[PDB]
């Protein structure tokens, strides 16, 4: 219940941050620096979820 | 411009949150709680300080093309050994023991410092010697303390064990942030990077104070109280 | 255990597609469309853990 | 160039797989047992020929900028109602129950097929259309259904609550895919969009009857076997 809503509305709030770093990469016009931020947001997601699962093992 | 700076005022609001809700919750502990809540305190108030510090645009250093922050490295080598010591008070270590987990620690903390602090593969190098170290560590935590713990009541075994496996579990993480991220090959950017930390920090931190804060009551109980 | 790694397997593999996706898009050297390729990662991400966190749910 | 073609040959192989599986699981079933078996295999069969036709290139509709699968909504339309009739089964529905839920389905399934070969707003009304047909039959599986299954065995309540709950909550986040995917605003790209899809179709279809393979031995010795 309370976990996974608060495990889904973290992995929402770092997909906007994310999100907003791909924008912000877009709007500059570089290739280069959008497929930088969105390796970060994909990588840095499969890590959030290793740190949920983690902590969900943890506690439960 | 900037959420980083938003995101390290995120971090000190939540350790010090969790500071002033331990300092509180130990007001009236007994002699022999006490150590524990002084020692959480400690644990939360001087992560928030590095959390402060960062926010306010100091201890930034730009590596060659990267950028990190000296006060997350000093916060951690101060920290850790202090989380530690709170879980070798449980365990029941005696002077000699504290010392060893204090020693592996503290060589885990200082090799991703310096390593962060420097260019080239030479920083591998100093990672291996923190990793090698962390999992001596990991070793003592769930081999000798375990053991020393499981000589104590129920309760405290219980929390040792609670304890302990976050701190393995997610200590574990960091490492591999610090290959990923900007100390490393610098697949994350410092945004994500720091994020991700910030996050890591309150659960090792004011987490790991909230655990031990639900299992207060019933310790107390198991003494007769 | 087993589904902890089923699970963080699993998002490693849709982070590879999705990777390949972005990737692919940063060769042809066009910002926007490296930006929908991230985008859809992203979110496909998130959907990623909701049906993960839905099964774990369902089963356990 | 096209991992599409083979994340569909990877659905039709995992369809086929529990095809097999569920048709050699029932090769000795009871007189009492074989619909059940029989039209598990039909579930996961019929998706095995979609997925083959898809793989093969064939039923791919480029709408509007937009890339749908006829194939995914004629295998929807057909296979759910027989997910829907497999919970009715073990829920004990009469002609009539069994009516109003299939009909609820279909007009999910259609909905989501017309507006899916639908361009412009009026694919959102025909959407709307489904999202309330599927409230309604989630209403009916919670509910009417649930409490006819508690007329059945221990054994049948739990398999039907265990099936129930996978099928309400990942039937849930169908609509979230249609809508973010290429069938709505098309945030998500084809090669994630149908990632997803294969994903949640191998849950909901293999997945699911494994679930009811695993209850089958249970289920007979309730009876005395
Ligand atoms: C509040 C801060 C905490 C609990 C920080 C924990 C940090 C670690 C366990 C860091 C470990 C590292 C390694 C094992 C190898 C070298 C690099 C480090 C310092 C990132
Ligand atoms: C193997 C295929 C299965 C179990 C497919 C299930 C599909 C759904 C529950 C689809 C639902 C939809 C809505 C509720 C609204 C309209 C759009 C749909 C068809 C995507
Ligand atoms: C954060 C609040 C949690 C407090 C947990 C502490 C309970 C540990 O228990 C205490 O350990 C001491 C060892 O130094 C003993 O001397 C005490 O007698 C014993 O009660
Ligand atoms: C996929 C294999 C799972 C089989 C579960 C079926 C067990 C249901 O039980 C069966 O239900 C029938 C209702 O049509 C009754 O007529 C049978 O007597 C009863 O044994």
């Amino acid at each position: 219940g309370a976990v996974f809503i608060f495990v889904g509305a973290l992995t929402v709030l770092f997909g906007a941050i994310a999100y907003g770093e791909v924008t912000a990469a877009a709007a500059t016009g570089d290739a280069a620096a959008v497929q930088e931020a969105a390796v970060s947001a994909i990588l840095g997601l499969i890590i959030l979820l290793g740190i949920n699962l983690g902590l969900v093992a943890a506690t439960l | 411009m900037v959420g980083l700076t938003t995101l390290f005022w995120l971090g000190a609001i939540g350790m010090l949150v969790g500071t002033l809700a331990f300092a509180w919750a130990g007001r009236d502990a007994g002699s022999g709680e006490r150590r524990y809540y002084v020692t959480l305190v400690g644990i939360s108030g001087i992560a928030a300080v590095a959390y402060v510090v960062m926010a306010l645009g100091v201890g930034w250093v730009p590596v060659a093309e990267r950028t990190v922050f000296a006060p997350r490295y000093i916060d951690w080598i101060l920290t850790t050994p202090l989380i530690v010591y709170f879980l070798g008070l449980l365990a029941g270590l005696d002077s000699r023991e504290f010392g060893i987990v204090i020693t592996l620690n503290t060589v885990v903390m200082l090799a991703g410092f310096a390593g962060a602090m420097v260019p080239g593969i030479e920083r591998y190098a100093l990672f291996g010697m923190g990793a090698v170290a962390f999992l001596g560590l990991v070793y003592y935590l769930v081999g000798p303390m375990t053991e020393s713990a499981s000589q104590r009541s129920s309760g405290i075994k219980s929390l040792y064990v609670r304890l302990r496996n976050l701190t393995v579990i997610l200590w574990a993480i960091y490492p591999f942030i610090w290959l990923l991220g900007p100390p490393g090959v610098a697949l994350l950017t410092p945004t994500v990077d720091v994020a991700l930390i910030v996050y890591l920090d309150l659960v090792t931190k004011v987490g790991f104070g909230f655990i031990a804060l639900d299992a207060a009551a019933t310790l107390r109980a198991e003494h007769g109280e």
